[PDB]
């Protein structure tokens, strides 16, 4: 029993690179 | 050592885009058996 | 009272004797030591987060935008800086060879990419890092301005251009591309040494894209402020013909390289004749 | 065909070096310079009390750039919640040669007081400052009067605003005004 | 924009905050306690009044004294100045290095010259071989 | 380099020995020298040193807009350096001809 | 069948994204390099390549159309690309 969901935004690549 | 730094591409990051469409060709089976 | 002075003495020992570092001897610290020497030394001081002066040659670059991530970090050692955070080296190279078709090989330079001075001398090595990426932007942008020759004035120089390989044959006698390489990819024969075609030549077209930005970046004061160009307010003062007006501006990149290099190997024949005397 | 703007002020005696510092790292590359220019502004009217521009102030720097005069007059209806605005012109002529066309067309002068000073160029636009100097006819403000000028076609007029945002540079003791 | 401003209030409360507790610890201004005035207990209550130091003398005295040198670093870090906005003798070093490579242009073409002299020198020299 | 010895000079005396003095007298408990001057610096060096520092915090702020206050942002230090290369590559030839001659002499 | 569905999902999976970055590099180029003097975008949806460069820049030849594509076509992975164009082997010249 590891996960009962879908999941897509854990990833979360910031951008951090406001100019 | 290294464990906060995340890499941004954001270039080809249209591959995200591309994954949506593995699991709507073929979705994983989920096992509920951790042995 | 002894409490309160025994607090106060630690408080003190805290303060004016773990700091007094550079107080006494000027000894490795980031703190008021390092960072205001790389500033007066390079660039200003700005805030997006932390990011005050990319070198990026915006002042007179106008081809494309990059910014800078410098930021001090901590490590256990000794005499270290902090250390700042394209990333890579590249090298200017032209060989005028005989010919060659469209091809590959052991070609551009190999896992040796750019064999260059070790510069064993003292010098600050995040300062060489940083003007190193200041050099490959460089590179990159010459490059980026000689691409933009297919597209150019196609009439009496026909020539084949792809990334990196810019092959062209103005006389059937001589050899061109100027190429590039990066540098960074590398953890740990016979062909590269050619004909005369080394530093003193690469050198003009490097400052010649330099010179055209001075060109077109001095100041207008023609009268007082229309706020134009030099020769073209001044050209009415006289009945210029068309073509000086034409001669206000003129061409530039590739076109006046393709004529120099020419002109060199031309010179070259000549020398032939040198010791054809001899024959 | 053409139109210009306008944002100048003025600052005190003291405090300029200060304030030029700033103004030069403002939108200039580098290499700050200045100009000593020489006021011819003359007069033609005399039929509706309503002259031209012939305010013909130009550099007596090194020989060889020509002095002319400027079209600035008649403030026209417009700007929008903006700045000064006047559609206007400019007009370059020979060496002394327009001089010698005003007296030979029956003018007169109008003033005889030189004001020089340094420039900066902005991007899209320009900024002079200058000061009056008391000087007797053969030889007074004591303020050097500074101005953001630029000059465009009628185009869209935007760039007024980014004029604004030059204004937000000028925070500590220069603003804008006009005048009546 | 003006963010100047809050650094200035910053560092105005941070002095404050300072002077308030260094003027804190005299709230023994008005009597040294010479007689036990303590009606209620003057074991516990009485003579505990300097005894609870922690949470009365020490509890003030901690922040008190430390709150100088982290607003110094603050204030040095934070604004950090490095606006002489002119530049005044880093351009200078552009000028400097003018000199560095104007003479050293100089003295190529001194060699150059020197070299032209030296290639004259030869060249006569190469029509003595009659081969 | 005004300000920098300015600021340099104000970092040196902001942990003044104030701070560390308020702790002297109140060990002497066995004799009362010029010890009133304990009682001067407790509060006035420390209003001193506020007001230098807010005069200091209160300077021309270049930083308004953009980025303004620059000052290197320029020209051929980089060709000077270029230049420095053309003296070494002179130098690397020069010696070539010289190694050249000697084989030939 | 866990070796074949190994291979077949990472086959299709690379050559996605391989004909994605190779576009992109087209995008690349055209805003640098090239621009509109030959340029012409006929990828429709994904799948496949359809480039179109050399073209009627002047409308003088008139073939004057027929650019190059390729695409996956969801069959065996025989053939990496199957790329294709305008006639080809107009003469005998590199095979």
């Amino acid at each position: 029993p590891k996960k009962k969901d879908v999941e897509f935004l854990p990833p979360q690549l910031p951008n951090d690179k406001f100019k | 050592k290294r464990k906060e730094e995340p890499s941004s591409i954001f270039q080809r990051q249209r591959v995200d885009a591309l994954l949506i469409d593995l699991r709507q060709k073929f979705p994983p089976r989920f096992v509920q058996q951790k042995s | 009272l002894a409490g309160a002075a025994q607090i106060l003495l630690k408080g003190a020992e805290r303060l004016t004797k773990s700091v007094a570092e550079n107080q006494e001897n000027k000894l490795q610290r980031d703190f008021n030591s390092e960072l205001l020497r790389l500033r007066q030394h390079w660039k200003l001081r700005k805030v997006g987060d932390k990011i005050l002066g990319d070198l990026s040659y915006r002042s007179a670059g106008s081809l494309f935008p990059h910014h800078g991530t410098f930021e001090v970090i901590k490590n256990t050692d000794i005499d270290l800086d902090k250390k700042i955070p394209l990333e890579g080296s590249a090298y200017i190279k032209v060989s005028i060879q005989k010919q060659a078709p469209d091809i590959g090989d052991l070609g551009t330079v190999n896992l040796f990419k750019r064999p260059l001075p070790k510069s064993k001398p003292g010098s600050p090595h995040w300062q060489t890092k940083l003007e190193a990426a200041q050099n490959v932007l460089l590179c990159k942008e010459i490059f980026a301005q000689l691409s933009r020759e297919a597209v150019q004035i196609k009439s009496q120089i026909p020539h084949i251009v792809v990334k990196n390989q810019i092959i062209s044959q103005p006389f059937p006698s001589l050899q061109l591309s100027i190429s590039l390489c990066h540098s960074s990819d590398d953890k740990k024969a016979a062909e590269k040494p050619g004909q005369e075609d080394h530093l003193y030549v690469l050198e003009h077209n490097l400052h010649l894209l330099i010179r055209e930005f001075h060109k077109q970046t001095v100041m207008p004061h023609p009268a007082s402020a229309p706020f134009g160009h030099k020769r073209m307010r001044l050209s009415g003062p006289q009945a210029f013909d068309k073509n000086e007006i034409n001669s206000i501006q003129s061409t530039e990149g590739l076109l006046e390289k393709i004529i120099k290099q020419a002109k060199h190997i031309f010179l070259r024949s000549r020398t032939a004749a040198t010791i054809d005397s001899l024959a | 065909n053409m139109m210009e703007y306008l944002l100048q002020g003025s600052v005190l005696d003291h405090s300029l070096e200060s304030l030029i510092h700033r103004l030069r790292g403002l939108c200039d590359n580098m290499e700050p310079e200045t100009f000593l220019d020489h006021e011819m502004v003359f007069l033609l009217k005399g039929q509706q009390a309503s002259p031209f521009v012939l305010r013909a102030r130009r550099s007596m720097d090194r020989a060889g750039a020509p002095w002319h005069l400027r079209y600035l007059g008649q403030p026209e209806m417009g700007d929008k919640n903006r700045h000064a605005l006047v559609r206007n012109c400019v007009d370059i002529a020979t060496s002394e040669n327009l001089t010698d066309f005003l007296m030979e067309m029956g003018f007169r002068m109008d003033h005889e007081f030189v004001a020089k000073g340094h420039l900066f160029r902005k991007g899209i636009m320009k900024v002079v400052v200058y000061k009056i100097f008391r000087i007797l006819v053969p030889g007074l403000s004591l303020s050097y009067l500074v101005e953001l000028s630029v000059v465009a076609p009628a185009g869209q007029d935007m760039v007024s605003d980014d004029m604004r945002n030059f204004a937000e540079q000028l925070k500590p003791l220069v603003h804008l005004e006009k005048i009546d | 924009q003006s963010k100047e401003t809050l650094l200035q209030s910053y560092n105005k409360r941070l002095k404050d905050d300072i002077k308030s507790i260094m003027d804190n610890f005299t709230e023994i201004i008005k009597t040294a306690k010479i007689e036990d005035e303590t009606q209620v207990s003057r074991a516990t209550q009485g003579e505990q009044d300097n005894y609870e130091m922690h949470v009365r003398a020490a509890n003030i005295v901690r922040a008190g004294e430390s709150l100088m040198k982290l607003v110094s670093d603050l204030k040095q870090f934070l604004i950090l100045n490095d606006f002489p906005s002119v530049n005044e003798a880093i351009d200078q070093r552009n000028q400097q290095l003018r000199a560095l490579q104007e003479e050293c242009d100089r003295k190529l073409i001194t060699l150059r010259d020197e070299v032209s002299i030296d290639l004259y020198e030869l060249e006569e020299e190469y029509y003595s071989s009659s081969s | 380099n005004e300000r920098l010895r300015a600021l340099e000079d104000i970092e040196r005396e902001i942990g003044a020995i104030l701070q560390n003095a308020g702790t002297a007298i109140l060990e002497l408990s066995k004799e009362k020298r010029l010890l009133d001057r304990q009682a001067a610096a407790f509060t006035t060096s420390v209003q001193h040193v506020e007001a230098e520092l807010s005069a200091q915090i209160r300077y021309l702020t270049q930083v308004a807009t953009g980025q303004p206050h620059e000052g290197s942002s320029y020209s051929s230090r980089k060709d000077c350096q270029m230049a420095l290369k053309r003296v070494d590559y002179a130098r690397l030839k020069i010696s070539d001809v010289a190694r050249t001659c000697e084989q030939m002499l | 069948k866990p070796l074949q569905d190994m291979y077949n999902c990472l086959h299709c999976f690379c050559l996605s994204l391989q004909l994605e970055v190779l576009h992109s590099q087209t995008l690349m180029l055209i805003r640098e390099r090239w621009g509109d003097l030959v340029q012409v975008e006929r990828y429709h949806a994904g799948k496949s390549l359809s480039l179109s460069v050399w073209n009627q820049q002047v409308l003088g030849r008139k073939a004057s159309v027929h650019k190059v594509t390729i695409k996956i076509d969801e069959n065996d992975v025989s053939k990496p690309l199957q790329i294709f164009h305008d006639p080809p082997l107009p003469a005998s010249d590199s095979k």
